[PDB]
RNA sequence: UAUGUUCGUUA
RNA sequence: AAUAGAUCCGUAACUUCGGGAAAAGGAUUGGCUCUGAGGACAUUAAUGUUAACUCAGAACUGAAACGGACAAGGGGA
RNA sequence: CCGCCCGUCGCUCCUACCGAUUGAAAGAUAUGAUGAAUUGUUUGGACAAGAAAAAUUUUUUCUGGAAAAACCGUAAAUCCUAUCUUUUAAAGGAAGGAGAAGUCGUAACAAGGUUUCCGUAGGUGAACCUGCGGAAGGAUCAU
RNA sequence: AACCUGGUUGAUCUUGCCAGUAGUCAUAUGCUUGUCUCAAAGAUUAAGCCAUGCAAGUGAAAGUAUAUAUAUAUAUAUGUAGAAACUGCGAACGGCUCAUUAAAACAGUUAUAGUCUACUUGACAUUUAUAAGGAUAACUACGGAAAAGCUGUAGCUAAUACUUGCAUUAUCCUUUUGGAUAAGUAUUUGUUAGAAGGAAUUAUAACAAAGAAGUAACACGUAAAGUGUGUAUCAAUCGAGUUUCUGACCUAUCAGCUUUUGAUGUUAGGGUAUUGGCCUAACAUGGCUAUGACGGGUAACGGGGAAUUAGAGUUCGAUUCCGGAGAGGGAGCCUGAGAAAUAGCUACCACAUCUAAGGAAGGCAGCAGGCGCGUAAAUUACCCAAUUCUAAAGAAGAGAGGUAGUGACAAGAAAUAACAAUGCAAGGUUUGUAUUGGAAUGGUGGGAAUUUAAAACCUUCCCAGAGUAACAAUUGGAGGGCAAGUCUGGUGCCAGCAGCCGCGGUAAUUCCAGCUCCAAUAGCGUAUAUUAAAAUUGUUGCAGUUAAAACGCUCGUAGUUGAAUUUCAAAGAAUCAUUCUUUUUAAAAUCCGAUUUUGUUACUUUGAGUAAAUUAGAGUGUUCAAAGCAAACAGUUAAAGCAUUGUGUUUGAAUACUAUAGCAUGGAAUAACAAAAUUGAACAAGCU
C-alpha cells in the first residue's frame, strides 16, 4: 500500500532542529497538530536538544508522563507535538515560562519570558470566513478558530490572544509603519518595520521591510507576522533583537573578547 | 545503511614519476627534515596547493568585495596563527610565496628539534 | 481503469508500468430502469457513500416558473440527446426527458392562488394544455447514479417548443 | 626512335 | 471428400510495377421488434402531402442455427 | 638496380559474406478462437427470524438471506495464424588477412624500357592490354 | 602543476596514430602485511531457485473477567491483578531490489476556482430515562480428519461489539421586564439575493422539495469541577491523487504516423473522490511530424550527486537522501481513512513441499543462511542500551535500527630505532664511517580501571617484556621512453623477455640466476573500463592545393546570418596632476513659478522561493589527521555575576550553491517585433 510515511530520516530532518548525522538514523516525526512540521519543533527536541534536560526519548517521555509541561497553558503529553513559530511553554515544576521564537539564523530558541508576559499570545490570523448565521471565524497561523472576531480584523492582521480564555485583547493591522517578524525566508527571523507592499495581481505579493539600521530586505507576503505597530514590538524579543549583521563583522564582535 | 561520516585524501601521486631533478630536492628535503616517506611531503605540498588555491582565487576577486575581504582576513588569521606568517607580512600576496621548507618547520619534530630536547630531528621523531 | 493505455496526444503508444492503482477504480455503470424504489450502497474513497439507484418511480419536480417543487410521479421517459436505446429501454439519466404526473402541481395552484412571494407569472398555454392531458414533460436534474433520487424540473417555452419539435417537417 | 627477363629469407 | 454466396478484415515471396490476389487466412450471416441515413411536391426565414428498396446500428428469440434446400474456388512451396 | 616490387595459380590457418534447405531455435507484438477467476445486475431460494390460530401442531405474510445460474464488464491462460527481433546449421560458391624462404611471368617506381593516372567499355592465365574523352600528380612552366 | 616522451627515415621537417604517463567513492586478481582509527560489502551474471529460524504487534486510571490467585475491618463490602477470548488500533509505515520505464518516471515551477484525507489540534450540534433489546466469543460436554494457524453440533454469558431510544433554543415589538412568532448537519434538485478573491455559479442569505449521519443508555478520578473513549460539520495538520510550463542518451540502413478497435474535438450522459475519451451515444475530420513524429536500441529507474577538471568539457550515478516501480509472471478482489497490499485473499502459467493418494499448504528483490551463476561480494551472531515507529502508549514489541564477527573495497595517523667513545676517509682539530654499551619505547602476554544492554575494541595504570632489537618489508624493475649495472655465471634465434622501439646465433648492460643498485612502501604489481594527456571531436579550439578531407556545377526551401539612420553636452563637491559623484535640456495627462507617468521581448542587474547528505566555506587542538558538530571558562577545593539566602556562566551548529525554465525587479547599450500612406491622424466649433 502506500499509505501516510509515519517515519523520518535524520538528514531529512528539518535543518533548523540541528541532529547531527551520526546520531541514529531517524528524527521525531512531529505529531499531526497546530503547526506545520516545518515550521515546528517537537518536544522531544524541545526538552532534549535545547533545554538539555532529557538525554534521551524515553527520558523526554519520563518528563511527559507528569503533567508538568504545558503548551499554551494547557497539558501536552505527546513528545512530537508541534510547538509552533511563537507560543508560550510553562514548565510548573522548574517554574519557568517559555516563548518559541526565531533568532536572525532562523532556528526555533526558546526565550525565557516572565509569568505576566506569559498570558499574551500573538496569532497570526490566515484566514476569515463566515459560516452559517454570519457568524466570522479566524483561522490563526497557529491552527485555531477564533469566532466573532472584530470586524475590522482583515486576513494578514494579528491579535493578542488570552492563553487562558482563548479571547482576542487587541489587534494590529500591516500598515508600512507596523514592525514584522519574518518567519521562513532567507531573512527569518528579522525583525522591520515594513518599507512597502509591493502587490502584484496573481502571484505572491511582496513586502519590503527596513531593519533597524535602514537595510531593506524583500520578503514574500506569507512570510511575514506582525508583531507590533511603530512604538515598540508587542513581545519580548530573543538576545539578538532580530537583527541580522553581516557576516563580516559578526567576526569582529566574535574576535572581541 | 552506510555511515553518514566523510572522509579524503590528504596526498596527490606526483605524477612523472622519474623527474631526476624533483627526486632528488624531496630527497634533500626528506633526509633534512628527517621525515618516513615522500607521501609526507606529498601531504604538505597538498596542503599548500589547497591554500595557495584558495589565495589565488581571492587575489582575482577585487578589493572591498564581501567574499574577498571576509575569507582573505579568514585565511590570513589562519595563516598568522599556524605561524606560517609574521608581523612582517601583511597582505593576501604573500600567503602565495609560502613553501614548503616554510610548511615543515612547524612540524613537530622540528620545532623539538630546534628547541633542543633532541640532538637531531630523528632523534626529536 | 482510467488514465493510461491511451495513445499518446501524437498518436504514439506508451510503454505501461505501474500496474492499476485502486484509486482510478471505475465502477460500473447504473442503468437506472423506471420502477419500484430500489437503491444500493457504493462505498467511495474515504467511506463517502454513493447512493445507486437501480430503480425509481417517482420524484421531486421543480416547476420553474413559479420557483416550487413538489412530489410527484414518473409515468414515462420518451427522449434524451444521448443514444436513443436508454429511452427505448426507459433509463433515467441526468438530462432525460419524463412524462410527469401534472396532479400535484395543478392542485397546488388551486390551492394558493385559486382558481385553475412574488407571484402573478401569468403562465402560458402549451403548458396548461398538458395539464389538461393530466401527464406533463419534465428533464431529469439530479444523478440518480450519485444521490439515488430522480429529481427534475417542467420545461417550459423555448425548451419545451425544442424537445417537442424533437420528439414529434416530422414524423 | 628493332629484342634484351630475373636476382630466395634474415640480420 | 473438403469452402465455395455476400459483407467486414487481412493478404507474402516475386514482379515486365500492370499484377501476383478470391494469395494465404480470420469473423459474421435466421427470425422478430425497433432506431438512423439516403428524395419529390407550396405557401407568406417559416408549416403540410407523398415514393423507392438500399445501407448501418440495437434489443429480443432458438436444442448455437441461419449463403439452412438450390446454387457454389481447395489452397500452398 | 645483383634495388624495389605486382597479380593469378598452389598449400595451411583465422575472420566474415552468399547459400537450396516451404532451414532451426528463442523471444516480442497483433488479430482470431477458446476462455479460469471475479466486480456489478438479475434470476434464485438451503434456511432464520418475526406477525395469526388452535392450549403440541398448521396456513399465509414481511424482510434478511447460502448454494447455483445468466448477462454486460475486468480479464489471466492456452492454441492457431502473421509479422518482427536475436542467435544459429548447411552441400556448394566467393572474398579478405596471416604465414621466412612455392610456381608463372614483369605490371609500377628511371622516358621502368609502350610516360603514368582518371572515367567508361570490351578482351586476356596473371599482373594487364586496347578504344573514346580527360589530367599532369610529366619526360614540356619555353620562337 | 594550463607538462609531455619512445616509435615511419641514410639523415630531416610534418601529418598521423600506436605505445608510454597520472587519477578513478572502479571492479577483479597476484604477491605481501606489524599498530590504531575509519567502514564498502551477492548491484554487474540469474527481478534465478530456496531447507531452516527470525522479521508486527499491542493492555501500569480509564471497553468487556464468577478461568483463576491474593490482601484488608467483619458469609459481606473494597480491592490488587489476571491465562483465554470478544472488541479497538496498527500491520498501507519500515526494510529490500532496479526488472520494467525514452516526454514515461524524475527535477525545478504552477493549479487543485476539478478532489479525497485516519491519528493529532482548534472550534462546536439539527426533524424504562434513578437507563432499553437479542446473540456471540471465550468456556462446558460429544466429535471428524494422516495432516493443516481445519473445524461440526448442543448450552450459557458480556462489552465503547450489534441494535433501539429520554428537553430546548432563536426572532417581533410597548422598550432590566411581558406576551407573540419560528425550528434538518452534510449532501442533491429548482427559483433567487449576494466578508473575501485575480477572477465566483464563493462564504452566506431567502423561498420550494428531498435528506445521510449524529447531538453520550460508555469508562476511570484533579483543585487545599478532571481525564479517557465515541461522535455531525468547519478549519488546521500529517499526506495523497490529478495538473501547468521547461528540461533526457544513441539511431533516418526508422519519413510519415494516429484515426473501424478513441485517434483530435463538440454536445449529452455514465463513471469517479474530483476534472478529463476515463467510458458510452450522436456528430465533425481532426491531432503529431526534418525544431525528427512514429519506430528501433539502451549491457537505461530519474534526481541530489561521483571521477576527472586551468577554463571549457568528458564519463559515471544498481547503492546512505528524495521521487517512482515490484514482490516468480500476469490478472482480479475484500477490509480499510489509506492497498489493486502480496511474511492479504482468488484464479491461471512456471516451479515446488507434505500426503494414509482422499486432500492440504507455498512465494527471502526483509535479516542471516544454502544452491546455482559467475572475475565478482561477510555471521544461519548479540541487543532493544541509543534513533525512531506501532499499541489499549514509561514498563511490550521491532533482523527497523544499533553492537560485535568476516573484511589490504576505499580513507586517515603511523613502528621496523635513536644516542656516546675510539679505527678509517675528507679538511683546517669539523662531518661520514665498523666495534663496542648503556638509555627509550612500543608490538606481546597477565591483571586492573574504564567502556559496553552484556561483551569486545579504544584510552589509562601495574607486572615481565628488544641486539643478529631473528620483534628479520615487500612489490616491481636496472637498453631507451624512465630512476637505477658496458658486474659475475648459465642458455646460445633455444628457452625466453618485451605495453612500444627492440633483446636473444659465445662479451646477452634486455632471457634464467647471484651480488649490487633504483623506485614506491605496509604496500606494490596485473586485467578491463573510464578521465586527463587529446587543440587526435576542436563553442572556447583542429584540419580540407599536395598528408584524410571542397558536393561536377548552378538554382533553391527549411535553417543560419544580415548596411546606415530616430536625444547630443555643460556646470559643481571630493583621492593624485587626473579620476570620481550630483543637477538640467523636447513634448502630452497630475499637482497654484513649482510639485510627475510616458511600447513588447531577448538580454543584463538585483531580489524572492530554494531539504539535507555531498561541495565550497566561517568557528572549533578528535593527542595530529581523516573526522565530528561540538564545545570553552575560575573553582587541593570559592570569589565573582545576579536573588530577594541560592542560582553555573559563556557559546556554536554560520554564509554560498541549488538549473537554462518559472515569479518580482533597475535598465541608457546591443538585437529583434509592433505601430508607419495607391493615404492615416489630432484639435476647435456645430449635430446626433
Amino acid at each position: 500500500g502506500k499509505g501516510i510515511k509515519k517515519h523520518l530520516k535524520r538528514v531529512n530532518a528539518p535543518s533548523h532542529w540541528m541532529l547531527n548525522k551520526m546520531g541514529g538514523q531517524y528524527a521525531p516525526k512531529t505529531s499531526s497538530g497546530p503547526h506545520k512540521l516545518l515550521e515546528s519543533i517537537p518536544l522531544v527536541i524541545l526538552l532534549r536538544n535545547r533545554l538539555k534536560y532529557a538525554l534521551t526519548f524515553d527520558e523526554v517521555k519520563m518528563i511527559l508522563i507528569q503533567k508538568i509541561v504545558k503548551v499554551d497553558n494547557k497539558v501536552r503529553t505527546d513528545c512530537t507535538f508541534p510547538v509552533g513559530l511563537m507560543d508560550v511553554i510553562h514548565i510548573t515544576k522548574s517554574n519557568e515560562y517559555f516563548r518559541l521564537l526565531y533568532d536572525i539564523k532562523g532556528r526555533f530558541v526558546p526565550h525565557r519570558i516572565t509569568n505576566e508576559e506569559s498570558k499574551y499570545k500573538l496569532c497570526k490570523v490566515k484566514k476569515i470566513l463566515l459560516r452559517k448565521g454570519r457568524l466570522s471565524i479566524a483561522v490563526t497561523h497557529d491552527g485555531r478558530s477564533i469566532p466573532y472576531i472584530h470586524p475590522d480584523v482583515k486576513v494578514n492582521d494579528t491579535v493578542r490572544l488570552d492563553l487562558e480564555t482563548g479571547k482576542v485583547l487587541e489587534h494590529l493591522k500591516f500598515q508600512v509603519g507596523s514592525l514584522v517578524m519574518v518567519t521562513a525566508g532567507h531573512s527569518v527571523g528579522r525583525v522591520g518595520v515594513i518599507s512597502s507592499i509591493d502587490k502584484n495581481m496573481g502571484t505572491y505579493d511582496i513586502i519590503h521591510v527596513k531593519d533597524s539600521r535602514n537595510k531593506v530586505f524583500a520578503t514574500r507576503l506569507s512570510n511575514v507576522f506582525v508583531i507590533g505597530d511603530n512604538t515598540k514590538p508587542y513581545i519580548s524579543l530573543p538576545r539578538e533583537k532580530g537583527i541580522k549583521l553581516d557576516i563580516i563583522e559578526e567576526r569582529r564582535n566574535r574576535l572581541k573578547a | 545503511p552506510k555511515s553518514y561520516r566523510n572522509y579524503s585524501k590528504t596526498a596527490r601521486n606526483p605524477k612523472r614519476p622519474f623527474e631526476k631533478e624533483r627526486l632528488d630536492q624531496e630527497l634533500k628535503l626528506i633526509g633534512e627534515y628527517g621525515l618516513k616517506n615522500k607521501r609526507e611531503i606529498w601531504r604538505v605540498q597538498y596542503l599548500l596547493a589547497k591554500i595557495r588555491s584558495a589565495a589565488r582565487y581571492l587575489l582575482t576577486l577585487d578589493e572591498k568585495s564581501s567574499k574577498r575581504i571576509f575569507q582573505g582576513e579568514a585565511l590570513l588569521r589562519r595563516m598568522v596563527r599556524q605561524g606560517l606568517l609574521g608581523e612582517n607580512e601583511e597582505k593576501l600576496d604573500y600567503v602565495l610565496g609560502l613553501t614548503l621548507p616554510k610548511l615543515l618547520e612547524r612540524r613537530l619534530q622540528t620545532k623539538v628539534f630546534k628547541l633542543g630536547l633532541a640532538k637531531s630531528v630523528h632523534h626529536a621523531r | 481503469r482510467d488514465g493510461r493505455h491511451k495513445l499518446r496526444l501524437t498518436g504514439g503508444k506508451k510503454k505501461i508500468h505501474k500496474k492499476k492503482r485502486k484509486y482510478e477504480l471505475g465502477r460500473p455503470p447504473s442503468n437506472t430502469k423506471l420502477g419500484s424504489r430500489q437503491v444500493h450502497v457504493v462505498r467511495g474513497r474515504g467511506r463517502n457513500y454513493k447512493y445507486r439507484a437501480i430503480k425509481l418511480d417517482s420524484g421531486s419536480f421543480s416547476w420553474p416558473t413559479f420557483g416550487i417543487s413538489k412530489n410527484t410521479r414518473i409515468i414515462d421517459v420518451v427522449y434524451n440527446a444521448s443514444n436513443n436505446e436508454l429511452v427505448r429501454t426507459k433509463t433515467l439519466v441526468k438530462n432525460c426527458i419524463v412524462v410527469i404526473d401534472s396532479h400535484p402541481f395543478t392542485t397546488w395552484y388551486e390551492n394558493t392562488f385559486g382558481t385553475t412571494i412574488g407571484k402573478s407569472k401569468n403562465i402560458d398555454p402549451l403548458l396548461l394544455e398538458q395539464f389538461k392531458q393530466g401527464r406533463v414533460l419534465a428533464c431529469i436534474s439530479s444523478r440518480p447514479g450519485q444521490c439515488g433520487k430522480a429529481d427534475g424540473y417542467i420545461i417550459e417555452g423555448d425548451e419545451l417548443l425544442f424537445y417537442k419539435r424533437k420528439m414529434d417537417k416530422r414524423n
